[PDB]
Formats: structure tokens, C-alpha cells, sequence
């Protein structure tokens, strides 16, 4: 393969500002053939630029491609409301026609710490022999956040399912849900159940906890 | 919609028109021009069908079977063929080019010699045929009064100062080398084809024929309708490079892909016009 | 108005084989290359293979090892992407994407210009199942003086979708129904939380209405 690797991860900016997405290859992609697609949630992707620099029909001058060797870079001249989406670079010269991992652009509000809430397994689920402990991290910004589960003080990593919401249309925050799924027997093996949210807003984890035997 | 006319002069009257169709699905622009001749002195009517237009070559490296095999599709032939039905009383009088030929550029001036005659020259007012065909021959397909047709097939070709190489070229070490960019160069198979820059323009841009059939029908003829099929096609070859161990080795497969683009035109001999 | 329209979503038992179709609407067909790119839920894009209908020359991604097999058809003006021995990790969206039809193309493909809607293939060893809704509440019963949040837990259902709603649509603001998410068990499981005020607690009981049309089911679980 010829593996592209985009950067940065997210791109927290506001409209009017320019955003410059970068993309770097394992080897030369030739230079003929490097495309940039914009994908919005739910929809297919959308060809913006191709070849390297020349832009596909109907795309506005705002969007702009450039690069050489093993470094290619898309530039949004002046971000417009609709431009906030995911962006994917690709080489389409050598098979397999590899795609970049993707860089997201993200409307920027004031940093916000998460509001954590923890929930023990339901009686209903416990009768079925399952035990899911749920943790809501609500209304934070920016999107990246770390959730750490601790059972009787020790971190637990397997059986954890996380799910982020899309950015809120009103308050521009994100919320995420973390679900630790155990067997009833595994749940009854321990007592203290803790969920710790580490976010950009503080190096102090934001923590909620409960004890099964209470 | 009008059928335009000139005349030369108190003998004849040249009812002339043009009939284009763009076969986007076969990469072909058929241009078919026609000229009716009405020399009252002579007993028959002459129709001179000039079959111009452009067939795209459609040279393409089409897949990659890993970095040691890759296939190229390339045009090893072009044809244009006119053909009247078996029952019909009209006959193919004359046709140009009249013989088969190599010369890079064909060129001749057709004129009407005031005798139901239309002869060609290679050095009284009329138009002239020319068409270029580097690296190709032109073969006259076995004509009779019913059917005439040309096939400009690939002749031979130089390759980066080595060569020349043809479709039946063979070397035991390297096989066929028509479009082999390098011989023992370590790289992706698909990248080791000859750029269309470095071969004939007929392979990339394509061929653009300028042939001329001429048909006669008698004024006395009892049935003045006259249908004719005009078929442009493109034969393409398959040329795969593959690494052996120490070196590359190409090989051609003749006539993999064909593109018969048949149209059929009607000819009103009385009102002297032609239309698809 | 040149355009692509792919086949209907499907769900396949792991070990079986799927094949989605993609028909070309407006515009030409023959020597313009159609590629297939696939996307897992919230994931990267992956080229699988292409085909150049006229030549009928398929171009395959070598990692797949020929499980992927692609074809064209003139009568239908369409391509097909077949995939053998399906697995849990194949569950993805499957876009066909016609190349950009450029003047002098001599390479395979180049730049995927117009795409279809995508087809959803969702491989799971599971038949149509309605959810189990379990409640989400804390065991403090009143804390933080300001407010707290409660919710539902729709679990072990199949296939997607399930429409969750609160108080029969009497409670919009302060709701978060989270994305579906599969499980290694091969069933879906989402959670819908809702935050309400604290002085506004112990006054109104909150029933979430989970709805799931695939099994012909509705569930109304109440919480406090």
C-alpha cells in the first residue's frame, strides 16, 4: 500500500477563518492523482479537488488544493457554515487506491466541562443475568474526551461501548454515553463502580461513583 | 432540411448535404457527407458518399493484478464499411482510396470528369481527401459492387529507439515488447507501460478517416428508394506485461475487444437527399 | 443529470454471500470506470474494486483475496459488487462511485465524481428481535441542589432502527438519544437519556416510549 495519514485530528474553528487540512503519504502518490472529498453526516462523500490542485466542477474557489512529493494540503479560504464536516484525502494512482483516515472540522464555542451521571444496572436486566453500568458525559466542548471505568478502584477496559452525539445545533456542545457491560456474576463480584471523565477543560478527572451493596 | 445545391454547369447540379451522429457509447463521431450528381448528358445519377469523422483510439491500462502483472488495451484496427442490401439495384461505381497503402499521409483530389466519371489525383473544381495514419497500413477489404470497405490496421512501430515491433513480435527473453517502457526495471507493472506520448497518435487521440464511396443509380430505375449500412468499428488488443524473475515480459492477444457502430441511411434518389 | 442508484439495504448471516447492484442513470456508460468504496459505521473509506464496463476489466484490491468480485451488464447499464463468506466486520455501507469522465484517460479510474446512495449490508447471526428497555436512575434520589438526569436503555434488539420518545412526545428539550451501536453478540443497543430539573422532580413521572417497527413492537417504560 501507499498509506496516507491526515492531520490534525479535529479542526476547531469558526466561520470566516481559514482551515488548512494536511495529508501525507507513505511514498510518492505519483503526484498525478490526489483527491479531496467532503463527507457530511448520513450522506455519501463529495469530490472537491482532484489530480492535486484542480477542483471538480461546481466547487467554489473557497476550496483549494496544493502540494508535491509526499505532502498535500486542502485550504478552505473562508469557512462557511455548510463547510463544517469530515474531509478525506486519497491517492488514486497506485492500487490499492488508499484513503486517508479523515480530518474533521468542528464549529468552535467556549470550552465546556462535562456533566457526569452514573447509573447502576436495572433490576430487569439483572434478572436476565446481565449488568450494564452506564455513564453519561453531557454538554462538553471540545469533542475529544476520555472515559475511564474503575471497579473496586482498578481500571476496567473490556466490555465498554462508547457513543458520541453530533455537535448540538443550539449550544454547540457534545455529549457521550459509556456503557460497561458485565455478567451479573461479574457485577456481584465487586462493589465500587466509578466512571472518570478526563477532558481538555481540566487535568482533574470528573468523577461519579456508586456501591452495588447500597 | 434544405439539401443545398451548386451546379457545373448546364450539365449537372450538385445537391450536397451532411449527416453527423456522435456515438458517445463507442467513442466515435461519425461525419457522413454526400453529393448528388445530375449530369443530364449521362444516363445515370451519381452519389458520392464521403465518410469523414473521428474514431477515438481508447488506449488504456485497465487493471492491476498486483505489482507484477498489468493489462493494456490498445487499438490495433479501425474500419469503415459501406454496404447495400442483396436485392437492391443500385451499384458501387467507384471508391477512394482505390488500392491498399502504407504512406503516412493519404491525399487525393476528387473531381468530376464530365462523363459519369470521378477520378483521383496525388499532386474542373472539386474537394480533396486526406487522412494520416502513422504506424498503420490501409487495407482495401475485398470490394465488389455490393460492398466496399477499408481497414487501417496497425503495421509496426519503433519503441524508444529499439524495434521496430509489431503485433506478432517475439523475443524469447522479453516476449512482445510493443509498449514495454523498461525491460528489467523494478517498479509497478502498471507503471511500466509506454506513455501514449511515445507512440502513435492513432492509439490515443485516434483515427479520422476521409474515404469516398460513389454509388450509381439509373434515372430509369423502377424503385428510387435506397438503403445503405455504414459501419465504423474499432478492434482493440490486449497487451499484458508480467515480471518473470530477472526481467519483464510482455504479450499480446489479438482482437480481444470490438466496437461495431452500425448506422443505416435512406436515400431518396428522386428528391436527391439522404438521412438517418 | 448523470446519476447512480444502488440496491436496497440487506442483512446477511455470517458465512453467506451478498451482492449489491448499482445502475447508471443519466449519461454514458461503457468506457467510464465504476468503483466500489465501503464505509463501516463511523469509520474510514475503503476501495474494494472497480470495473471498466466496455472492456469488462475488473480491477481488484489485493488484500481482499478475490472474495470481492465485480461485474457489468449492458442490458441494465449497471455494475454488481459480490462479496463471499460474509463476516461481522463486513457490516458497512457500500457505495458505488463512478469516476470522473476526463478527456484522455489512459489509466484505470480517476477521481470518484458521482456516487450512489450506498447500500447497507449488515452481517449478523441474528433474526428480527424487539428490544428490552431497562431504566436508568441513580440511588441518591436527590443531589446537587440544581438538577439530575434519568433515562432508558434499549438493548438486545435487531435490526436497526428504533425510535425512542419521551412522554408520548411531551418532552423534547434536554433529551439525548444516542447512536445505535452493534454488539459483539450481534444485536443493537442504544441508550436514551433525559435531563430534567430537581425541584421539577417527584412531580412528573417520565415514561420513555421505545418504538421498533421491524418486530411490530412498542414499549412504554416509566422511570423516577
Amino acid at each position: 500500500e501507499t498509506t496516507l495519514t491526515q492531520s490534525p485530528g479535529t479542526l476547531s474553528l469558526s466561520p470566516g477563518e481559514r482551515a488548512t487540512l494536511s495529508c501525507r503519504a507513505s511514498q510518492t502518490i505519483s503526484n498525478n492523482f490526489v483527491a479531496w472529498y467532503q463527507q457530511k453526516p448520513g450522506q455519501a462523500p463529495r469530490l472537491l479537488i482532484y489530480g492535486a490542485s484542480t477542483r471538480a466542477t461546481g466547487i467554489p474557489d473557497r476550496f483549494s488544493g496544493s502540494g508535491s512529493g509526499t505532502d498535500f494540503t486542502l485550504t478552505i479560504s473562508s469557512l462557511e457554515p455548510e463547510d463544517f464536516a469530515v474531509y478525506y484525502c486519497q491517492q488514486y494512482g497506485s492500487s490499492p487506491y488508499t484513503f486517508g483516515q479523515g480530518t474533521k472540522v468542528d464549529i468552535k464555542r467556549a470550552d465546556a466541562a462535562p456533566t457526569v451521571s452514573i447509573f447502576p444496572p436495572s433490576s430487569e436486566q439483572l434478572t436476565s443475568g446481565g449488568a450494564s453500568v452506564v455513564c453519561f458525559l453531557n454538554n462538553f466542548y471540545p469533542k475529544d474526551i476520555n472515559v475511564k471505568w474503575k471497579i473496586d478502584g482498578s481500571e476496567r477496559q473490556n466490555g465498554v461501548l462508547n457513543s458520541w452525539t453530533d455537535q448540538d445545533s443550539k449550544d454547540s456542545t457534545y455529549s457521550m454515553s459509556s456503557t460497561l457491560t458485565l455478567t451479573k456474576d461479574e457485577y456481584e463480584r465487586h462493589n465500587s463502580y466509578t466512571c472518570e471523565a478526563t477532558h481538555k477543560t481540566s487535568t482533574s478527572p470528573i468523577v461519579k461513583s456508586f456501591n452495588r451493596n447500597e | 432540411i434544405k439539401t443545398g445545391t451548386t451546379d457545373i454547369g448546364s450539365n449537372t447540379t450538385v445537391k450536397t448535404g451532411d449527416l453527423v451522429t456522435y456515438d458517445k457509447e463507442n467513442g466515435m463521431l461519425k461525419k457522413v457527407f454526400y453529393s448528388f450528381i445530375d449530369d443530364k448528358n449521362h444516363n445515370k445519377k451519381l452519389l458520392v458518399i464521403r465518410t469523414k469523422g473521428t474514431i477515438a483510439g481508447q488506449y488504456r491500462v485497465y487493471s492491476e493484478e498486483g505489482a507484477n502483472k498489468s493489462g493494456l488495451a490498445w487499438p490495433s484496427a479501425f474500419k469503415v464499411q459501406l454496404q447495400l442490401p442483396d436485392n437492391e439495384v443500385a451499384q458501387i461505381s467507384d471508391y477512394y482510396p482505390r488500392n491498399s497503402i502504407d504512406t503516412k499521409e493519404y491525399m487525393s483530389t476528387l473531381t468530376y470528369g464530365f462523363n459519369g466519371n470521378v477520378t483521383g489525383d496525388d499532386t474542373s473544381i472539386g474537394h480533396t481527401l486526406k487522412y494520416v495514419q502513422p504506424d498503420f497500413k490501409t487495407i482495401l477489404e475485398s470490394p465488389t459492387d455490393k460492398k466496399v470497405g477499408w481497414k487501417v490496421i496497425f503495421n509496426n512501430m519503433v519503441n524508444q529507439n529499439w524495434g521496430p515491433y509489431d503485433r506478432d513480435s517475439w523475443n524469447p527473453v522479453y516476449g512482445n515488447q510493443l509498449f514495454m517502457k523498461t525491460r528489467n526495471g523494478s517498479m509497478k507493472a502498471a507503471d511500466n507501460f509506454l506513455d501514449p506520448n511515445k507512440a502513435s497518435s492513432l492509439l490515443s487521440s485516434g483515427f479520422s478517416p476521409d474515404f469516398a464511396t460513389v454509388i450509381t443509380m439509373d434515372r430509369k430505375a423502377s424503385k428510387q428508394q435506397t438503403n445503405i449500412d455504414v459501419i465504423y468499428e474499432r478492434v482493440r488488443d490486449d497487451y499484458q506485461l508480467h515480471w518473470t524473475s530477472t526481467n519483464w515480459k510482455g504479450t499480446n492477444t489479438k482482437d480481444k475487444w470490438t466496437d461495431r457502430s452500425s448506422e443505416r441511411y435512406k436515400i431518396d434518389w428522386e428528391k436527391e437527399e439522404m438521412t438517418n | 443529470q448523470v446519476q447512480l442508484v444502488q440496491s436496497g439495504a440487506e442483512v446477511k448471516k455470517p458465512g453467506s454471500s451478498v451482492k449489491v447492484s448499482c445502475k447508471t442513470s443519466g449519461g454514458t456508460f461503457n468506457n467510464v470506470a465504476i468503483n466500489w468504496v465501503r464505509q463501516a459505521p463511523g469509520q474510514g473509506l475503503e476501495w474494494m474494486g472497480g470495473i471498466i464496463p466496455g472492456l469488462d476489466t475488473p480491477n481488484y484490491a489485493q488484500k481482499f483475496q478475490g472474495r470481492v468480485t465485480i461485474t457489468a451488464d449492458k442490458s441494465t447499464t449497471s455494475t454488481y459488487l459480490e462479496l463471499s463468506s460474509l463476516r461481522s466486520d463486513d457490516t458497512a455501507v457500500y457505495y458505488c462511485a463512478r469516476e470522473m469522465e476526463v478527456s484522455g484517460r489512459w489509466r484505470p479510474t480517476e477521481a470518484f465524481e458521482i456516487w450512489g446512495q450506498g447500500t447497507m449490508v449488515t452481517v449478523s447471526s441474528a433474526s428480527t428481535k424487539g428490544p428490552s428497555v431497562f431504566p436508568l436512575a441513580p440511588c441518591s434520589r436527590s443531589t446537587s441542589e440544581s438538577t439530575a438526569a434519568l433515562g432508558c436503555l434499549v438493548k438486545d434488539y435487531f435490526p436497526e432502527p428504533v425510535t425512542v420518545s419521551w412522554n408520548s412526545g411531551a418532552l423534547t428539550s434536554g433529551v439525548h438519544t444516542f447512536p445505535a451501536v452493534l454488539q459483539s453478540s450481534g444485536l443493537y443497543s442504544l441508550s436514551s437519556v433525559v435531563t430534567v430539573p430537581s425541584s421539577n422532580f417527584g412531580t412528573q413521572t417520565y415514561t420513555c416510549n421505545v418504538d421498533h417497527k421491524p418486530s411490530n413492537t412498542k414499549v412504554d417504560k416509566t422511570v423516577e
